[PDB]
DNA sequence: TCTCACACCTTTGAAGTGG
DNA sequence: CCACTTCAAAGGTGTGAGA
């Protein structure tokens, strides 16, 4: 497995702290600017979604 | 009004009557038990940030020797103050109530210059956790007595050791 | 008293599979 | 979208040596 960054976590999980769901170029944004695929967005915040619960 | 409740009392009272020992090292050393809480009284749409505190019991030294503490000097100048902010901060009252609040990645260091702001304690004195809700003249403090401990190097009080490895997951290759 | 490397465990969390 | 799983890496335990 590759992790992400200590950057990356960091944006994804403020982002989460405003919206908890993305639309579809939202995700296209917020995955160039991490640099990561926008699947590995959109599956980061459905993990997240599960996961604080 | 506001109201707090200390998830796991229970198990925390078996440890509040052998005397609570806590290991602090360089690195810093987690809680065992961990600080849990549920909160209820909070306006929900109103924004809060939930500090922890930890403050001197008394102002003794101690000393474990033949299987009793001993008050053995008066507590020496502790140490740099330091407080330990919630992650989830700040957070609506609705966020916090939700469920538990819960203060486990907290850590505890010996270290007086430590660069990690972790909370810094000095060995063999009796310290007391307090949780401090602020709105972000106010902000409301609660302690839970049993929560109360010693700050130690190594585990002292042998009884204590066990107490730790049959009720911590983390420790579970030593247990029968 | 304090520190550190082990051994031995758990939790973590991106990715997987199905609904 | 959710429900759960998969399974190494990350990392938290007390130990016991050696200061």
């Amino acid at each position: 497995r590759v992790l992400f960054s200590q950057a990356q976590v960091y944006e994804l999980e403020r982002r989460f702290k405003q919206q908890r769901y993305l639309s579809a170029p939202e995700r296209d944004q917020l995955a160039s600017v991490l640099k990561l695929t926008s699947t590995q967005v959109k599956i980061w915040f459905q993990n997240r979604r599960y996961k604080s619960k | 009004g506001i109201k707090v409740f200390l998830h796991e009392r229970e198990l925390w009272l078996k440890f509040h009557e052998v005397g609570t020992e806590m290991i602090i090292t360089k690195a810093g050393r987690r809680m065992f038990p961990s600080y849990k809480v549920k909160v209820t009284g909070l306006n929900p749409k109103t924004k809060y940030i939930l500090l922890m505190d930890i403050v001197p019991a008394d102002d003794h030294r101690y000393k474990f020797a033949d299987n009793k503490w001993s008050v053995t000097g008066k507590a020496e100048p502790a140490m740099p103050g330091r407080l330990y902010v919630h992650p989830d901060s700040p957070a609506t009252g609705a966020h916090w109530m939700r469920q538990l609040v819960s203060f486990q990645k907290l850590k505890l260091t010996n270290n007086h210059l430590d660069p990690f702001g972790h909370i810094i304690l000095n060995s063999m004195h009796k310290y007391q956790p307090r949780l401090h809700i602020v709105k972000a003249t106010a902000f409301c403090t609660h302690v839970f007595p049993e929560t109360a401990f010693i700050a130690v190097t190594s585990y002292q009080n042998h009884k204590i050791t066990q107490l730790k490895i049959e009720n911590n997951p983390f420790a579970k290759g030593f247990r029968g």
